[PDB]
């Protein structure tokens, strides 16, 4: 029921779960 | 729409600040938060997960104004804006505060050129 | 609304300039044009009065995008956006050009705080 | 009738008919 929260850095395209 | 709050939340921004204690992340610079059809735009978004407890995350967005969008099941989008958007994931609601505004869009058209009459048109009828 | 086109036009901007003769007036910097309930936002607005002839004014607004609002007598606001807004005062209409978009709003609320339910549940499955 | 057009400068607060 908790959903993933993905942080994405516009500058580099890099993303990951926080 | 049904199922939006079951979807992953994606948060994109120009700058990100991850606190060393691991429970607060701050996004700044053209931040866009999406979850299914939910879209929040803000200058600054703070995500907190109190005590590291999954599912109790809180998302606060700040702007001049911050904006909100979502498609409804009935096919009409909801749009709004405010100084702050407050979204606790464990609740079913978003809270807009500070000169807040919210609306439902009934119809739209799009094109390379649109004309629109700024005067009201009167009834056109005539007898013989 | 009825009567908007009889109202004075107010323009606010960060900067203003004139051509040599004075019949082209240019506004820049968060320009806001209002006439009763009509509101146009743009980065640049050019007001042209050919020959200095009052009543013959044309208002052009440019932005990324420029925006348009008006309340209608039927109570539904009309909102749109385009790269350019063209409003010839002698005419009864405005022209949006460049990825133009126009929508009607059928329900809206205003306050210091608004709470909006983001979780819909039109269908639900139970495996039990 | 022609309507007046009034412009206000946001920096100075000054307004004028144009």
């Amino acid at each position: 029921k908790p959903v993933p929260i993905i942080a994405c850095n516009r500058k580099t395209g890099k993303c990951r779960r926080i | 729409v049904t199922g939006d709050t079951d979807q992953p939340i994606h948060i994109e921004s120009d700058q990100q600040s991850l606190d060393m204690q691991g429970n607060v992340v701050t996004f700044t610079g053209n931040v866009i938060v999406t979850q299914g059809t939910i879209k929040i735009n803000a200058d600054k978004v703070v995500v907190t997960r109190p005590g590291g407890e999954q599912g109790k995350e809180v998302i606060d967005g700040y702007g001049k104004p911050a904006t909100f969008y979502q498609m409804q099941d009935n096919g009409k989008p909801v749009e709004g804006h405010a100084s702050q958007m407050h979204y606790e994931l464990a609740k079913d609601f978003v809270v807009l505060t500070g000169n807040a505004y919210l609306q439902q869009v009934d119809s739209n058209i799009k094109g390379d050129k649109i004309t629109y009459l700024v005067k009201e048109q009167k009834m056109q009828a005539f007898s013989d």
